[PDB]
C-alpha cells in the first residue's frame, strides 16, 4: 500500500474543552493586562507606592 | 469580544498619528507583546490595504510607519507568522515597486529607506524560507525580471538592486556581476548626455552609491587588490579606483579587529 494506494490528511485535532476555555481566558486575561499597560503608562498616572 | 476592536483601534489610530513618544512606544508595544494573535489577520489585512491606498496618496510617512508596523511583526518570538506571509510578501514589495509619483530628491532619501525595507524582506528570507522551496526563488525571479529588462524605471530598478544586495553575499556575487558592466553603460548613457532628466541622474547618482558600497567586499573577497586600474577595466572603468578604494576601507575595516 506504500506505493498503490493513498490516504487522506488532516494533521490538526486538540478537541479539548476545559484546555480550550482556559486558553481563550488567558488570552481575555493578556489583553486585559496589554491594554492596562498600554494606557498606564500613556496618559495621566497617579500610583499606589512612590514611582511604580 | 469588546477589548479586540478597542485595542485594535486605538493601535491603528497610533498608526496613523504622528505623536512620536506614541509612535515608538506602540512600536515596542508590537515587539513586546506576548499571545498577540488572532487580530494578526485583521492587521496583515489593514496593512495590505494601507499599503494600496498609500501607493495610491503617495504619503511616505505612513509608508515608513508601515514598515515600522511590520519590522515590530517581525520581532516578535511568539508570532508564528507563516500562513500569513503570503499578505505580507505584496505589501512589503508594493512598496519596493511605486511610480516615482512623489516629489523628487528627499523621497529619493525616502526610497533608501525603502532599501531598510529591502532589508526588512532580507528578514524575512532568513526567517520564511523553510517552506517547500519558493519564497527565494520567487522574490530571486521578481528582482531578475525587474533587474535585466529595459522600460525600467529608476525606482523599480533601484529597488531590485537594493532588494538583490539585502539577500547577501552571493546574490552579488553571481547575479549582479555579469551585467554589472552593462547597467554602468546604461548609467553612462544616462551620464555625459542630457541634462534636464535630473529624477534619473540624481536616482542613478545613489544607483551606483548602492553598487559600489554594497558590490565593494565581494570583489575585495574575490579579486586580489593589486592593479586598481586594470580591476576598473575589468570592472567597466566608472567603478575604479573608487571600487579599489571602497576594497581597502573594507580591508581596513576588516583588519580594524
Amino acid at each position: 500500500x506504500x506505493x498503490x494506494x493513498x490516504x487522506x490528511x488532516x494533521x490538526x485535532x486538540x478537541x479539548x474543552y476545559q484546555v480550550l476555555r482556559e486558553k481563550a481566558a488567558s488570552q481575555r486575561r493578556d489583553v486585559e493586562r496589554a491594554l492596562t499597560r498600554f494606557m498606564a503608562k500613556t496618559g495621566e498616572t497617579q500610583s499606589l507606592f512612590k514611582d511604580d | 469580544s469588546v477589548e479586540q476592536q478597542l485595542y485594535y483601534k486605538e493601535i491603528t489610530e497610533a498608526c496613523v498619528g504622528s505623536c512620536e513618544a506614541k509612535r515608538a512606544e506602540a512600536l515596542q508595544s508590537i515587539a513586546t507583546d506576548p499571545g498577540l494573535y488572532q487580530m494578526l489577520p485583521r492587521f496583515s489585512t489593514f496593512i495590505s490595504e494601507g499599503v494600496r491606498v498609500n501607493v495610491v496618496q503617495n504619503n511616505l510617512a505612513l509608508l515608513i510607519y508601515l514598515m515600522r508596523m511590520v519590522k515590530a511583526l517581525m520581532d516578535n518570538p511568539t508570532l508564528y507568522l507563516e500562513k500569513y506571509v503570503h499578505e505580507l510578501i505584496p505589501a512589503v514589495m508594493t512598496c519596493i515597486v511605486s511610480r516615482q509619483l512623489c516629489l523628487r530628491p528627499d523621497v529619493d532619501n525616502h526610497w533608501a529607506l525603502r532599501d531598510f525595507a529591502a532589508r526588512l524582506v532580507a528578514q524575512i528570507c532568513k526567517h520564511f524560507s523553510t517552506t517547500t522551496n519558493n519564497i527565494q526563488s520567487r522574490i530571486t525571479k521578481t528582482f531578475t525580471k525587474s533587474w535585466v529588462d529595459e522600460k525600467t524605471p529608476w525606482t523599480t530598478r533601484y529597488g531590485s538592486i537594493a532588494g538583490l544586495a539585502e539577500l547577501g553575499h552571493d546574490v552579488i556575487k553571481t547575479l549582479i556581476l555579469p551585467r554589472l558592466q552593462q547597467e554602468g553603460e546604461r548609467i553612462r548613457s544616462v551620464l555625459d548626455g542630457p541634462v534636464l532628466s535630473n529624477i534619473d541622474r540624481i536616482g542613478a547618482d545613489h544607483v551606483q552609491s548602492l553598487l559600489l558600497k554594497h558590490c565593494a567586499p565581494v570583489l575585495a573577497k574575490l579579486r586580489p587588490p593589486p592593479d586598481n586600474q586594470d580591476a576598473y577595466r575589468a570592472e567597466f572603468g566608472s567603478l575604479g579606483p573608487l571600487l579599489c578604494s571602497q576594497v581597502v576601507k573594507a580591508r581596513a575595516q576588516a583588519a580594524l579587529q
